[PDB]
Formats: structure tokens, sequence, C-alpha cells
RNA sequence: GUGGAGCCUGCGGCUUAAUUUGACUCAACACGGGAAACCUCACCCGGCCCGGACACGGACAGGAUUGACAGAUUGAUAGC
């Protein structure tokens, strides 16, 4: 369900409820405002990695575990520009950190489901 | 009873013919009305240069500018004199009315 | 021209929700006269403005000390591609 | 920072201090009633605003 | 060969005395102007005149500190160490004794420069 | 035209890669340890980090310092 | 009357970092609405800064880099 996924991280860019960066994770975190956090891997970043993982296994914060910062920055979409075509040099996104005022949805509520599963 | 109408102007022809024109008006309506009381209109004055540089001949204006005032006080109700005042007046005048 | 994210975001949808605008051309500013609810500098508005006027998006006349911008219908779409709004709502002078 | 520099200087009086809305020149201005604009404005403007040629 | 006195006033009179009252001993326009006060601008020289006391010899004239407000008046607070007034182009080094009080820094560094006619 | 001056250089802001990996203390078992202050602002409950000078502490971006 | 006299203002000359720069019968010379302390202001002098838009480069959300609380010669609470 990538595409779903790319249609909710879509909306959720649309109302601006994404708080994102490592650092304005770590705060989103502390204030208890991720719903969501994603992590990059496949990178050199044995101490970030590890200091992530475990301070979303501190308290109540869900992990995704996307391979590369290249793909994670063209899934994000941030700098696309040339829209008539493809991005032009995408630079590689470690982490993002979901908070969700349009919760209602389809994609988001079988998101939901299949944490369930 | 007694509306207390305050009549500006810059003009002076629009002035009288809108103050006349609802004057007339309120004749027809038939209640107490003050005439136009024509205030004693004011002169404003300006001398200004013509020249761009400082070296041209010093020229200077004589500018007057006057303002008139008329005023007309009825003694009747609120409703009938918004009647007559919503009609007959013309840019250049400029109605002021005073309750009480 | 450090804006504020959060002025590039609201001023954007200035530009919409009000397709023309006027400024003054007055660099000593404290506060916009028209728009002074926000502070938005004058300097900060004409400086955006002219940013923008060099991309296309606005119509230029200057008057007194004062450019008057019409917003063109590239500027309205680009405004609601930005901001991703429905194609419904519209700016004041759109809607009727 | 820049906010306490980039208009320091008090502008509290003068022709200096406040300025045409026209021209932000500070050569006649014409303050009273509130007009403020210079004698060349003025001279330019005299019509519109309703000033005449009386006497 | 004494200690100096202004009207009634010995200058250890002058300077432990307070701001005020020596406005309404020295003059008019100087009592007035410490009546309406110091400026940032001012203030700055002030607690950088204390520093260069501090950092300063005891026979040597402390450290420079520079004020283009050639317009201010040389105070007992600031009797004791040099400032360098502002021309425009240079600071003019001036050490300032009790004297200099209700006079101006500027005045020590003069803005025209002085007139001699037939120089070629 | 020659300066007296060598031209004054940008301040080259002291990159580190990952700076914020510093900022946290890694342990073996599944825990983070938030050391130094943490600011009671609301938009920081805990997580940041204040600076650590050699003489006195001090808070980013806020901009607060706390001498010794 | 003025002219001689003391002085107002504007002008020449000089010097000056700069005295931005204009005019010499009328039609230059309290002229630039020129009563300019700063501002004006241009001119000049130290040093910042870009208010070098926009486009495209790079750059990079593992934070480009402005703003940024310290101490140091600084007018100044210019990270200059
Ligand atoms: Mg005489
Ligand atoms: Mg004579
Ligand atoms: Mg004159
Ligand atoms: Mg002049
Ligand atoms: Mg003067
Ligand atoms: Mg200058
Ligand atoms: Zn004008
Ligand atoms: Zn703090």
């Amino acid at each position: 369900v990538n595409t779903a996924l790319q249609e909710v991280l879509k909306t959720a860019l649309i109302h601006d409820g994404l708080a994102r960066g490592i650092r304005e994770a770590a705060k989103a975190l502390d204030k208890r405002q991720a719903h969501l956090c994603v992590l990059a891997s496949n990178c050199d970043e044995p101490m970030y990695v590890k200091l992530v993982e475990a301070l979303c296994a501190e308290h109540q914060i869900n992990l995704i575990k996307v391979d590369d910062n290249k793909k994670l920055g063209e899934w994000v979409g941030l700098c696309k520009i040339d829209r008539e075509g493809k991005p032009r040099k995408v630079v590689g996104c470690s982490c993002v950190v979901v908070k969700d005022y349009g919760k209602e949805s389809q994609a988001k509520d079988v998101i939901e489901e299949y944490f369930k599963c | 009873h007694r509306i207390r109408i305050t009549l500006t102007s810059r003009n002076v022809k629009s002035l009288e013919k809108v103050c006349a024109d609802l004057i007339r008006g309120a004749k027809e309506k038939n209640l107490k009305v003050k005439g136009p009381v024509r205030m004693p209109t004011k002169t404003l004055r300006i001398t200004t240069r013509k020249t761009p540089c400082g070296e041209g001949s010093k020229t200077w204006d004589r500018f007057q500018m006057r303002i008139h005032k008329r005023l007309i006080d009825l003694h009747s109700p609120s409703e009938i004199v918004k009647q007559i005042t919503s009609i007959s007046i013309e840019p250049g005048v400029e109605v002021e009315v005073t309750i009480a | 021209m450090l804006m504020p994210k959060k002025n590039r975001i609201a001023i954007y949808e200035l530009l919409f929700k009000e397709g023309v605008m006027v400024a003054k051309k007055d660099v000593h500013m404290p506060k916009h006269p028209e728009l002074a609810d926000k502070n938005v500098p004058n300097l900060h508005v004409m400086k955006a403005m002219q940013s923008l006027k060099s991309r296309g998006y606005v119509k230029e006349q200057f008057a007194w000390r004062h450019f008057y911008w019409y917003l063109t219908n590239e500027g309205i779409q680009y405004l609601r591609d930005y901001l991703h709004l429905p194609p419904e709502i519209v700016p004041a002078t759109l809607r009727r | 920072g820049h906010q306490q520099l980039y208009w320091s200087h008090p502008r509290k009086f003068g022709q200096g201090s406040r300025s045409c809305r026209v021209c932000s020149n500070r050569h006649g201005l014409i303050r009273k009633y509130g007009l403020n604009m210079c004698r060349q404005c003025f001279r330019q403007y005299a019509k519109d605003i309703g000033f005449i040629k009386l006497d | 060969f004494r200690k100096f006195t202004y009207r009634g006033v010995d200058l250890d009179q002058l300077l432990d005395m307070s701001y005020e009252q020596l406005m309404q001993l020295y003059s008019a326009r100087q009592r007035r102007r410490l009546s309406r006060g110091l400026r940032r601008k001012q203030h700055s020289l002030l607690k950088r005149l204390r520093k260069a006391k501090k950092e300063a010899p005891p026979m040597e004239k402390p450290e420079v500190v520079k004020t283009h407000l050639r317009d201010m008046i040389i105070l007992p607070e600031m009797v004791g160490s040099m400032v360098g007034v502002y021309n425009g182009k240079t600071f003019n080094q001036v050490e300032i004794k009790p004297e200099m009080i209700g006079h101006y820094l500027g005045e020590f560094s003069i803005t025209y420069k002085p007139v001699k006619h037939g120089r070629p | 035209k020659s300066y007296t001056t060598p031209k004054k250089n940008k301040h080259k802001r002291k990159k580190v890669k990952l700076a914020v990996l510093k900022y946290y203390k890694v342990d073996e078992n599944g825990k983070i340890s938030r050391l130094r202050r943490e600011c009671p602002s609301d938009e920081c409950g805990a997580g940041v980090f204040m600076a650590s000078h050699f003489d006195r502490h001090y808070c980013g971006k806020c901009c607060l310092t706390y001498c010794f």
C-alpha cells in the first residue's frame, strides 16, 4: 500500500501536520506529538540510528524503518521542482515524524488495520 | 421633534441647489423648518512657487479656497425627515443630520 | 529577504484571498497601513512583492509613493497549487 | 540584530522628519490641516484638491 | 598650589556630590543637560571609561575609549579617563581633568580646520 | 586594487555530521537518559539540550544564558 | 533711500577626507522654496550589510544557513 501511504503523506503535507527533521522529531517525541515516526536505515549511522531507535522505544512511538535516504527524500517529496518530469536530484532524508490532524481517511485506517494484523 | 441638519460643501452651486431642493421638499411635507441658515463661508489661503530649481524667477500664487455651510432645523418625527433627506442630493453637497 | 516560513505561507494566502494588491512604496515604514493587523512591515511586503514581480506574478504601476499590483491567473493558480487547496474555493475577487 | 539598527536614527520633527507622501521630499510641506505636501506637488494638485485662482 | 574651588565648592565636594545637586551648582544649560539625561551612546562611554581606569596603570593615561559625541559635556563621573572624540574622520584622544566639567568633548577636536589666509 | 586587511572569511559553522547523535547518550539497553539540563518550555518539554560552555549554561533556540 | 559704516543672508577665492554639483548683466549673488547642526547629503570618512530581485547552478531535510546569549580593538547590545 505504498501508493496509499504516498497519498496519506501528501494529505498530511496539504494540512500541514508533519513535524520533520531529526531534531524537530526529537522535539515532537518529547512533546509526545508523534503518532508514528519513520527512520532511514542502510546508512552509516551507528549511533544516530541506535539513539532514535531507543528514543522511539522510550515511550509510545511507532517506528517505520525505510531503507534508503535518497528514496525517503523522493517519497516525502520536498524539493519537487520541474513537476513535468522527474525530481532532478533528490537529497536523502533520514527521519519523518507524522502529527495527524486529518486522521479521517480510509488509507490511514487501513494502515492502522495493517498494524493490527 | 428637533432634528438639526448641517450642510457643508466645497462647491457652492451644488450646495445651494441641494439644500434648496430639500427645503422645498420640507415645505411640501409641511412641518416646522428653519430656513437654510447660510453660515459665513470660510477661505483657506496658500502661496506656492512655480520654479523647479532655485533659478528662474521667484513667482507666487494667491490661492483661495472657500468652504460653504448651510443648515436646516426641522421639528418633526424622524422617519418623515429620512424620507425627504434620502432623495434630492448631489455629489458636492455633504449633509450631516444631528438627531436631537 | 528573510521571511519566516509562516509569512511565506500566510502571505501567499493573503495574495490568494485578495487577488489584487496595493502597497505604498515606502522603505521607511515600521508597519503597513492598509494591512496593519499583521506587522508585516511594508519593506517586507515590498521586497516580497518585487520578488513576485520579478517572476511574473504581479502587474506593476507606480503612483506618488505607492506601487499597485494586479495579480494574474498564473498567480491565482500558483497560490492554490502551493497551498494544495481545492478548485472550488476562491478569493473574494474570484468568488461571486 | 538588524532590528535594532535598520531605522535607529530619530525622526521626531521638522520637514526632514515628516515628508511628502507624494515626493518623500522635504521642500514646502503643506502641513496645515494635515495636507502634508511640497510646493511642487501642491502646485501640481491644487485644482484636484479644490484650490482656485479667485484673486 | 591648593585644591580647586568652584563658587563655594572644592573639587572634592564636586566629586562627592549628587548629579542634580551638581546641576544646581554649574551652569544653566549644563545643569539642564544633566537634568535631561545621558542616552545609551553616552552610557557605553561611562562603563568603558570605568574599564579603562581599571586596566590603567598609576603613572599612565587610561586606555582610550571612543565616542562620536563631540556634543557632550565631560562630567566628574567621566573625570580621569581617556575618550576618543570623533571628528568624523578620526578620534581625538582626550584625558579629562576635573576642570573639564561643563565643556564639550567636541571642543578638543576642532571641526573647521583653523584658518590661515595667505597659504600659497 | 590592493587591500591592507585580507578579505574577511565567512564564519565556517562548526559542522558535525549527525550532531544530534552526541546529544543523547547511548546504552546497550533500550533507553535514553537526558543528562544535561532540559528546557521546561512547552515546545521542548525535555529532549532538547542546552549549550555546555566552558564556564556557564546557555539555551539555544530561545537565546538565554546563565552565568557563574 | 541704498551707496561710506557695523552686521543679516546669498556669492566668489582658499582649504579640505568631503566640501556632490549647477549658474555670473538682464535671465547669478535670503537662488535651488537653499532658515542644511545630524538627517537633508548626494560629497566624504571607518566598517558592516545586500534591500544582488527573479531564473538556473550548487547546497541539502543524516538540517542549505540567516537570527543568535558569551568574553576580545568597536559609537553601538555589528556573529564584523
Ligand atoms: Mg547697509
Ligand atoms: Mg560694505
Ligand atoms: Mg532665498
Ligand atoms: Mg544650502
Ligand atoms: Mg540651523
Ligand atoms: Mg554623509
Ligand atoms: Zn512635488
Ligand atoms: Zn533556556
